[PDB]
């Protein structure tokens, strides 16, 4: 009744091993006080924009559509360079997706209503790749560790594009280690302001 | 410009404001040797004095007479980011503030205890309603046209006259 | 169950002898993934478009239509396709193999629906498909020189970018 | 009780609808899985998804190509737009509203083509390794790995 | 052979130092206690054996290699396009700028891709009873028992032997600054 | 941690204090990154 990822802790209750990527990890117990149906919602919604938006910056670096409004290398300048226009058309068109796609089951509330809505399953399968039930378990579980994995991933690469102005894999080619003296970390109340 | 005023950037009263502004510091840093923390301090406050002042003078505000910045309220759309813009994304949090408000004071009432529940709140059923507030306009109207968010006249307790 | 071409792998379990050019290959497990009346429709596909694209090289090297010549001088293979994108040429063959696609696309779906074989669009004009047997050892056969054209078409198109020559001048020198 | 964000409206006194369609599997090419009227998947399901979407990209390459193409004394071609034309019968609009406004490409300079991507404004491809190599490099290439050499060396 | 009880088998402890422990099964070919940190208890047994019998092949064949390459003989042109010294760093080094050893890493990751993953996916899931290590290459004879009973045992001493041998070939070379023969 | 210390928390005048001193901080963090915000910038 131990956690297996953490083997000195008890194993936390609505954590049964029937979920994919189930390993008992829940050290501060969050699946005791929001339910587990929502956490894997967003555990699922996260992990797939992390993998499309790691993908982003690797793809950005090397391939671009044409325009010199779409010719930066380092992913954190394309977010100022892209036309605004098509951005916010970006966040609509997200936006859009949002409310459908969950067919206006949105809110905390309200979605799961329906006692058919599955944790993560939009029923979005447009070439039926998970038709045969058979993957159906690697599938899940291979989604939820790109996921995870992605979203470490991502936050590397855009805290690595901060500290260092260089777009990531070009960053690998190009290294230059931190001098300690920029970037100084915290200190606003050290110095007592300024 | 609009009500006689001025563009900021050309009246030469803000510009005034900018110099004096910057006189009174630099009177007060002249008291301070170079590398001292109050000289780093009116140092700063000097270059955050001279960024606001410029910044305005950008920004489209229309100064007075006196050389302050005015603003234009009456609906134009030119002058929407000083009233009507603020002013809508005030009414989404305070919109969003009410209708969380008010769902949690529902499910107060069909609590075993509706009073426990206002002195002692239930924090991930609170949070969960929290979460909620963000398409308030929607919901709030479907829950006007389905009659659940009018009372009618004849359950509400009234005095006698 | 062993594969018989993967002997320590197992059979790949959507894959049967009634399949043309079948030897149990599918160690990745493809054939579980996606659909196999698709995978085989594409397999034909690729098959006979990569043995026109052999064909067309090996062609082209050797003899070119009049005219051609001075349109398009020294270029060869890839080379070409630029030229020929200013002028009509490209744009024209895109347009009817385009329209062709369209009909390919409703037989497909007719395919993936279950009513039809994969790369059947019964075009027999002379007559070599009477037989069952001959039509059997066509099959395996269409299927074997598509496949080997595939790979062919690979490594003509990779050789004329290390050395810019093409298949019979890179056999004819080094 | 309410766990939180359970999602059911029973357990926060919000009122559901009480309707809960039957959730059927299957799935069109272009759309979702979801409850639909019945024969609505067997008009508009994968068949008509796939056959419209082969058609309008058919239907592309004309569009994509536009214009109006004339010989000149030779049979060199000139291209022009259509506003060029001009309809004898409509009083004072003399140029008229074509395809160029649906699809306006010009004005924003893309060089359309039937495989989307013209000569100008083709897809830009570059390298990232930048012609150098993980290990042992020299000159103006220092990569992430021979930093690693560099620390365990020094 | 198998020589249970002798060598190899079950009971038999080459380190009596450390007592064989019970968590250790005694059917694994080339297995004589030798568990001092008691990994056995809690790692797939299968999966450590394919990846014991999969280094170990490393070890010989690079053994063979450096051996090769330190005793100056080489295939023809070989020298000429790379470099004619014996040292193994180098090599490695020069083989790298010619492309080779990048041929070598494709088709090795190749065969990983679509063989190696498959073949250790379904010896652990259950699904194949494959033995750890096997792929069906025995070209010039020499299997029966002879191959699941001593040449099984010799694969994995030879290997574990190999490893020691080429680490502290590796090892040695650049300490001294000088190759091996 | 304890459930009676996770309730004395959600009393109202801890959840209250606790909810503005979160209000307070980030509109004093907005106002240090982004100060003398007049008007909304269009
Ligand atoms: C209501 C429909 C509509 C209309 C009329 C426009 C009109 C416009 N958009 Mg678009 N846009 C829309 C919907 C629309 N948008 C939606 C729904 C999205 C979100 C997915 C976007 C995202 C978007 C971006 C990101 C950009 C535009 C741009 C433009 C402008 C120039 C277009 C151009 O030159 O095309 C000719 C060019 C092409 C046809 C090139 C096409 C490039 C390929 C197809 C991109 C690949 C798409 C990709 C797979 C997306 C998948 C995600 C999606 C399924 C959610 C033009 C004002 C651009 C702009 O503002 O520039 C000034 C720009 O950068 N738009
Ligand atoms: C979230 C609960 C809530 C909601 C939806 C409303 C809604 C309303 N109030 Mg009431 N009110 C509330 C709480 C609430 N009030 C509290 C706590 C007080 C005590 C200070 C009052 C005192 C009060 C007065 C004196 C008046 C109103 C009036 C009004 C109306 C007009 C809007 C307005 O004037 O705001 C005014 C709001 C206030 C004066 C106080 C609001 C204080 C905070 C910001 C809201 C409460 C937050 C609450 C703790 C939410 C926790 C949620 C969490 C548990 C999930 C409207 C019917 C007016 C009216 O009758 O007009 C027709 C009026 O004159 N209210
Ligand atoms: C993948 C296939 C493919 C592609 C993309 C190309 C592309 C091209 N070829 Mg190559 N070519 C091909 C196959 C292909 N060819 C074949 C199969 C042959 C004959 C063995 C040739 C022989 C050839 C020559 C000799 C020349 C070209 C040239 C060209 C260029 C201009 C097009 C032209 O006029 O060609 C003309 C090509 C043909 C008329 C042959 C078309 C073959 C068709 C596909 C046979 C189909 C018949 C079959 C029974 C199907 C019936 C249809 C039915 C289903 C309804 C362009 C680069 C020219 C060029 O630029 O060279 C520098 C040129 O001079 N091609
Ligand atoms: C896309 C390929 C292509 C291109 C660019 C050309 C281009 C040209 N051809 Mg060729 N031609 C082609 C395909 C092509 N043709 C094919 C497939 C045939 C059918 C066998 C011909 C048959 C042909 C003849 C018979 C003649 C031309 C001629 C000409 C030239 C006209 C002057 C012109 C430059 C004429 C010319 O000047 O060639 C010497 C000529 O007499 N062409
Ligand atoms: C002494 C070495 C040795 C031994 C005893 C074995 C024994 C075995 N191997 Mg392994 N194997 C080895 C080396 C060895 N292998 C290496 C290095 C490789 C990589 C090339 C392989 C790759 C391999 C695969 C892929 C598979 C096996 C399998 C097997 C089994 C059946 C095959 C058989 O019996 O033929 C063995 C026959 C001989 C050993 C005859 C001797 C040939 C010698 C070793 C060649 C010497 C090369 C050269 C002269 C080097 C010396 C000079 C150098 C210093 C410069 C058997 C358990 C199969 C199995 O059942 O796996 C569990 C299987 O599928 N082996
Ligand atoms: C070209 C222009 C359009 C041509 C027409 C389109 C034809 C489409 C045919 C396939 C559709 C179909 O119905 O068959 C889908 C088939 C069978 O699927 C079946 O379709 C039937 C239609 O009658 C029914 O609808 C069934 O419900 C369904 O089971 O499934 C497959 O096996 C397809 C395998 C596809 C391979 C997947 C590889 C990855 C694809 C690219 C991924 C890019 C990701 C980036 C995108 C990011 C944003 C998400
Ligand atoms: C149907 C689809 C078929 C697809 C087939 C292709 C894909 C198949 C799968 C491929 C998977 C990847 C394989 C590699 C592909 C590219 C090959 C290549 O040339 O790479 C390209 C690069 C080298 O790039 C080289 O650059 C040189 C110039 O500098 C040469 O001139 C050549 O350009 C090129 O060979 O390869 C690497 O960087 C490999 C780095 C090392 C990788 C591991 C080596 C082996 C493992 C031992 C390492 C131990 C390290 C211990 C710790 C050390 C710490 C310092
Ligand atoms: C699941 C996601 C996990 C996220 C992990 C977070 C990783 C990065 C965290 C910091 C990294 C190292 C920090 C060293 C950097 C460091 O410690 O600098 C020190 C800084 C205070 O300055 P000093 O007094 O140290 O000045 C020292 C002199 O040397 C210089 O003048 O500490 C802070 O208060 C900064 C953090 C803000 C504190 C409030 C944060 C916002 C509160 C939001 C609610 C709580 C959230 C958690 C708060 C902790
Ligand atoms: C002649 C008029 C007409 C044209 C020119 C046309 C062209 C295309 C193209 C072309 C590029 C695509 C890609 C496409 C795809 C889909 N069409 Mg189709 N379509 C037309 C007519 C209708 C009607 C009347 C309906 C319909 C539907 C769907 C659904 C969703 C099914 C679902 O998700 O269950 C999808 C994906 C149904 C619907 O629900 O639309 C919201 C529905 O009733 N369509 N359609
Ligand atoms: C909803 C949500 C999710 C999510 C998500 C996320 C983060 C989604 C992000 C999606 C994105 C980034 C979509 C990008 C679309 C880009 C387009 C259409 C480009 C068009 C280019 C054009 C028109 C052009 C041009 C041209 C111009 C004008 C002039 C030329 O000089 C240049 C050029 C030739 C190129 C998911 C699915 C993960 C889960 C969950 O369900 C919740
Ligand atoms: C499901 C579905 C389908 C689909 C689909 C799609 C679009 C599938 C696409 C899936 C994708 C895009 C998965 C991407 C995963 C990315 C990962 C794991 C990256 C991890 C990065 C790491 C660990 C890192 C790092 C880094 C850091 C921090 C330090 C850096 O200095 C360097 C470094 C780079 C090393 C389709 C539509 C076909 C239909 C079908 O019917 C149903």
């Amino acid at each position: 009744a131990k956690s297996k990822a953490v083997p000195f802790l008890s194993q936390p209750e609505a954590l049964d091993g029937s979920m994919a990527g189930d390993v008992g990890f829940d050290p501060f117990g969050i699946s005791s006080v929001i339910d587990i149906k929502w956490l894997r919602e967003s555990e699922l919604k996260h992990g797939r924009i992390c993998m499309l938006a790691a993908t982003g910056c690797l793809v950005q670096e090397v391939v671009h559509l044409p325009g010199p409004a779409f010719s930066q290398k380092m992913a954190l300048n394309a977010w100022a360079a892209a036309p605004r226009g098509g951005m916010i058309s970006i966040l609509v068109a997200i936006g859009l997706i949002e409310m459908i796609s969950n067919r206006f089951a949105l809110t905390a509330t309200d979605m799961f209503a329906n006692p058919n809505r599955v944790p993560g399953d939009l029923g979005f399968d447009p070439l039926s790749l998970g038709a045969n039930p058979a993957n159906r378990a690697r599938f899940e579980l291979s989604e939820v560790i790109h996921g995870r994995a992605a979203m470490m991933g991502f936050s590397g690469m855009v805290h690595q594009m901060i500290v260092s102005k260089q777009a990531p894999i070009e960053q690998l080619m190009h290294f230059k280690a931190v001098d300690s003296s920029l970037m100084k970390l915290g200190g606003a109340a050290g110095n007592l302001g300024y | 410009d609009v009500a006689g005023l001025t563009p900021c950037g050309e009246s030469k009263e803000f510009a005034r404001r900018l110099d004096g502004s910057v006189k009174k510091l630099q009177t007060r840093l002249s008291k301070y040797e170079a590398g001292t923390p109050p000289a780093l301090a009116l140092q700063k406050q000097i270059d955050k004095t001279k960024n606001r002042f410029d910044r305005y003078g950008k920004a489209g505000l229309l100064c007075g007479t006196d050389g302050l910045p005015h603003l234009i309220t009456d609906g134009r759309w030119t002058h929407s980011g000083e009233f009507v813009i603020p002013g809508l994304l005030f009414l989404y949090v305070a919109g969003w503030i009410g209708w969380v408000g008010r769902s949690y004071v529902l499910f107060a009432r069909t609590a075993d205890k509706p009073t426990e529940k206002e002195i002692i709140i239930d924090v991930p059923v609170a949070l969960s309603f929290v979460s909620t507030g963000f398409i308030w306009p929607f919901s709030a109207f479907k829950e006007f046209t389905s009659g659940n968010l009018i009372v009618p006249a004849d359950e509400i307790t009234v005095s006698p006259r | 169950a062993m594969s018989e071409s993967v002997p320590f792998l197992k059979k790949p379990e959507a894959l049967d002898s009634s399949m043309a050019g079948y030897a149990g290959f599918d160690p990745l497990g493809l054939s579980s993934i996606a659909d196999i009346k698709f995978l085989q429709e594409s397999e034909i596909k690729h098959c006979r478009i990569a043995m026109l694209a052999a064909a067309g090289s090996i062609a082209q090297d050797i003899f070119t239509f009049p005219g051609v010549s001075k349109v398009v001088g020294t270029a060869k293979m890839t080379g070409v396709h630029d030229v020929l994108v200013k002028q009509g040429a490209m744009g024209q063959i895109l347009l009817w193999t385009s329209f062709l696609e369209v009909f390919g696309t409703i037989a497909l779906l007719e395919t993936l629906d279950g009513k039809r074989a994969p790369g059947d669009f019964k075009f027999d004009p002379l007559g070599f498909s009477k037989n069952a047997e001959t039509a059997k050892r066509y099959q395996l056969s269409e299927i074997k020189n598509g496949r080997l054209a595939m790979l062919a078409t690979g490594g003509m198109v990779h050789g004329y970018f290390i050395t810019g020559k093409g298949p019979l001048e890179l056999l004819t020198n080094f | 009780d309410t766990t939180g964000f359970s999602g059911v409206p029973s357990q926060f006194a919000r009122p559901e609808s009480g309707v809960y369609p039957a959730e059927p599997t299957e799935q069109t090419f272009l759309g979702m899985r979801g409850p639909r009227a019945p024969g609505h998947r067997e008009n508009f399901g994968g068949k008509h998804t796939a056959t419209m979407l082969a058609i309008a990209a058919l239907l592309w390459q004309p569009v994509s190509e536009a214009g109006m193409y004339r010989m000149g004394a030779d049979g060199a071609l000139t291209k022009s737009s259509f506003s060029n034309m001009e309809v004898p019968g409509f009083g004072n609009m003399k140029k008229a509203p074509t395809i160029e406004s649906l699809f306006p490409f010009a004005k924003n300079g893309f060089d359309a083509s039937p495989a989307l991507f013209g000569k100008g404004s083709m897809i830009v491809v570059e390298d990232p390794r930048d012609g150098c190599g993980a290990y042992a490099n020299s000159g103006a290439c220092h990569t992430f790995l021979d930093e690693i050499g560099d620390a365990l060396k020094k | 052979l198998w020589n249970e009880g002798k060598i190899q088998g079950k009971g038999v402890s080459v380190i009596p130092l450390f007592p064989r422990p019970a968590s250790l099964d005694g059917t694994f070919p080339g297995d004589q206690g030798f568990d001092p940190f008691g990994f056995s208890s809690w790692v797939n047994m299968k999966f450590v054996a394919e990846a014991e019998i999969k280094h170990c092949r490393l070890a010989m064949l690079a053994f063979a290699g450096i051996m090769v390459e330190s005793a100056g003989i080489s295939f023809p042109g070989a020298t000429s396009v790379l470099g004619s010294s014996k040292n193994i760093f180098e090599i490695h080094d020069k083989a790298v700028a010619s492309g080779a050893m990048g041929q070598i890493l494709l088709w090795v990751s190749f065969f990983e891709v679509v063989a190696g993953v498959p073949a250790m996916n379904e010896m652990l899931n259950g699904e194949s009873s494959r033995i750890p290590g096997y792929y069906a290459f025995d070209p010039l004879g020499q299997g029966k028992g002879d191959k699941m009973g001593r040449m099984q045992l010799s694969e994995i001493q030879n290997g574990r032997l190999a490893m020691l041998a080429v680490s502290g070939i590796v090892h040695h070379t650049l300490i001294t600054g000088k190759g091996p023969l | 941690m304890d459930s009676n210390f996770l309730k004395y928390l959600s009393t109202a005048p801890v959840l209250f204090t606790v909810w503005l001193s979160f209000t307070a901080s980030f509109i004093i963090e907005a106002n240090r990154f982004f100060p003398d915000m007049l008007y909304f910038p269009m």
